[PDB]
């Protein structure tokens, strides 16, 4: 129940299967002749963006349908554009 | 049949962004008034027009006698016939 | 024939219009005063059985020469409100189709009039504003009444 995620830089990340099905594209890449019988190779994504992309999943899954007021995601101004052009690709 | 849905995934971006934005709405389809169509459902409208409609004589005729022979006593393969009827 | 009903009040009343139509002609003042006035005094206590029958025939051929039907639409709504207030559904499921065809057939006019009129006045805009207001009430009347699904198809197409 674990899936790998390799970035273009080289750093490899690992997260739960159910925690990485919120994006349609990552589901499409795992369905077809790509059953991989898993490690998904991204060819055009740096590492710093991919870190926060992984961090977003736990934040989304944990604080859903919860009465407790939710806090705010901290996003640095410098990198803000790249998360946008990456979420466009990943459809998150 | 398995060809189409394994290709529909590869064209997800086209269906999401470019197509479905310049197509016709369901309301436009109903009540008349008011064609771009999605990949993976376009490969299912070139099987009707060029493979079964130019052939809908022999397919019906060989069936409507095999069923009769089965009525009179015959052992036809259930899976083969069932797939052909399920195709329509 | 007239000697037979010289003491009757209704035969003369609805015969006068038929007599006057023969000599008045197609394009003249025929339904302006008499058709509307006869219908009003009918409907004040008729329970609205054939007030629509009398009124509709005027507007069927009124469209040959087109004048401002502004007021000619403000009173087809209040009566429809009033039967439904009196729990009367005399309106046949196809009745409002004609008045909804008419409002669409007039709505496009004021747009072209505004385009032609360089400045005109505020009232030219007011007609455009008020006709939509009148349409909305007719729409609500359509929602409240229950009719056939084919009638709903006609209404949705309009």
């Amino acid at each position: 129940m674990y899936v790998k995620l390799i970035s273009s830089d080289g750093h490899e990340f690992i997260v739960k299967r159910e925690h990485a099905l919120t994006s349609g594209t990552i589901k499409a890449m795992l369905s077809g002749p790509g059953q991989f019988a898993n490690e998904v190779n991204f060819r055009e994504i740096p590492s710093h963006v991919l870190s926060k992309v992984c961090m977003y999943f736990t934040y989304k899954v944990r604080y859903t349908n919860s009465s407790t007021e939710i806090p705010e995601f901290p996003i640095a101004p410098e990198i803000a554009l790249e998360l946008l052009m990456a979420a466009n690709f990943l459809d998150c | 049949s398995k060809g189409a849905d394994y290709m529909d995934c590869l064209y997800r971006y086209l269906n999401t962004q470019f197509i479905k934005k310049n197509k016709l709405t369901e309301a436009d389809l109903q009540y008349g008034y008011g064609p771009l169509m999605e990949i993976g459902e376009l490969a299912l409208d070139m099987w009707r027009k060029l493979m079964v409609e130019p052939l809908q004589a022999i397919l019906i005729r060989m069936l409507l006698r095999e069923i009769k022979n089965d009525r009179g006593g015959e052992d036809p393969n259930q899976k083969v016939i069932h797939g052909v009827i399920n195709s329509f | 024939e007239l000697e037979s009903i010289r003491q009757d009040r209704d035969a003369l009343h609805m015969e006068g219009l038929i007599v006057r139509e023969r000599i008045l002609g197609a394009d003249n003042i025929d339904v302006s005063h008499p058709i509307i006035y006869r219908g009003a005094v009918y409907a004040d206590n008729m329970e609205f059985e054939q007030c629509i029958k009398l009124w509709l025939h005027a507007l069927h051929l009124r469209q040959k020469g087109n004048r401002n039907t502004h007021k000619d639409l403000l009173r087809f709504a209040q009566v429809f409100s009033q039967m439904i207030h009196l729990n009367e559904t005399v309106k046949a499921p196809d009745i409002e189709c004609v008045l909804r065809c008419s409002v669409l057939e007039i709505e496009q006019s004021m747009n072209r009039v505004k385009n032609i009129s360089d400045a005109d006045v505020h009232n030219a805009m007011d007609n455009y504003e008020c006709n939509l207001y009148t349409f909305l009430y007719l729409v609500c009347i359509s929602t409240k009444t229950q009719c056939s699904e084919e009638d709903q198809c006609k209404i949705n197409k309009q």
